[PDB]
């Protein structure tokens, strides 16, 4: 069981980012997104595809249906110039797999 | 402070999966658990 | 607000062993499960190991199941992950991350444990040879 | 596809622990969830 | 070696939440799994 994240994405300031965490039949599994900044440890931003933790910028939402798990961003700003990773727990294969990330402009 | 609309995270099948459903309950039906948290 | 601190990384050689100490505070380990991942440069995240409060649900990833062991204790509230038989393609920054440990119980199905990291440590270092 | 062989995760003497066990079912006994996954 | 005091957790008011609890059981009431582990 593996993920199929895009290799890179370019979103200029003021636009919306459509990052996707590809996965076969991912609608049957929860997806948790992370921000992997360079020089410091990652911080969880989304869990269960709808909830949201404290101490987070507002308007961070994600959608998980069908064969693709999509993360939604608005008013993109340079502070979020890092890589995004999505985590999924699998019991049939009995292991946790992380995607390859996606570079941001 | 009479009608409350919200959803509860419960699973029907797919043991390692969680999906929410929205239901409406009266204020007196649900008591506070603590902010913005309630319980049957 | 919780903090995780790790120490003990230094130069290593293939076939050797290293003792890694990872203490933490702010959340009790009695009902907390600790994870382990590594971040090689230019690559994505990789799962390393999992551990429960005492035992069971200590599952390991497919590629790192050889002779890797993880142990926990309640007396001093710390964790270890000793490196053994280091390969030439397993060098990266190993990260230990806290887990919320949410669960669920249905009379028919039984206990179901969900896993997703909540807190993360500063990070360790590894250098083969 | 007269008979299909496969396994599932089931509870054991300890409720928290679980085991993997294999069993045989007829094709018409089970139905496909969608690949390679089925339910009774 | 006649009465053992120890801890565990099981169901609580809310299915998702957990609570660690302690109780005293007689030596012959429980049986070891194997060290410092037992069950009814
Ligand atoms: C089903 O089990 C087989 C082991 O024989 C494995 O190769 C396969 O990936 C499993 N399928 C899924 C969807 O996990
Ligand atoms: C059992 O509980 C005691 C309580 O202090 C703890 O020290 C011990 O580590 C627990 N058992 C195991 C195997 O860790
Ligand atoms: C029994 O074990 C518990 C461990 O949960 C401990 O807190 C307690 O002090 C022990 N003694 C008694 C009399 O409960």
């Amino acid at each position: 069981y593996v993920l199929t994240q895009p290799p890179s994405v370019s979103v200029a300031p003021g636009k919306t980012a459509r990052i996707t965490c590809g996965g076969n039949n991912i609608a049957n599994k929860n997806v948790h997104w992370y921000q992997q900044k360079p020089g410091q440890a990652p911080v969880l931003v989304i869990y269960y595809d709808d909830d949201r933790p404290s101490g987070i910028p507002d308007r961070f939402s994600g959608s998980n249906s069908g064969n693709t798990a999509t993360l939604t961003i608005s008013r993109v700003e340079a502070g979020d110039e890092a890589d995004y990773y999505c985590q999924v727990w699998d019991s049939n294969s009995d292991h946790v797999v992380f995607g390859g990330g996606t570079q941001l402009t | 402070e009479e009608i409350k609309n919200c959803s509860f995270k419960a699973t029907t099948e797919l043991r390692d999966k969680k999906r929410r459903e929205y239901a409406l309950f009266y204020r007196l039906d649900i008591v506070p658990l603590s902010n913005s948290e309630y319980r049957l | 607000e919780v903090q995780l601190v790790e120490s003990g990384g230094n130069v290593v050689q293939p076939g050797g062993s290293l003792r890694l100490s990872c203490t933490a505070s702010g959340f009790s380990f009695d009902d907390s499960t600790m994870h382990w991942v590594r971040q090689a440069p230019g690559k994505g995240l990789q799962w390393v190991s999992l551990i429960s409060w005492n035992g069971g649900r200590t599952y390991y990833a497919d590629s790192v199941k050889g002779r890797f062991t993880i142990s926990r204790d309640n007396s001093k509230n710390s964790l270890y992950l000793q490196m053994n038989s280091l390969k030439t393609e397993d060098t990266a920054f190993y990260f230990c991350a806290k887990d919320k440990g949410d669960s669920d119980y249905d009379y028919n199905l039984g206990y179901s444990y969900f896993y997703y990291m909540d807190g993360w440590g500063k990070g360790t270092t590894v250098t083969v040879s």
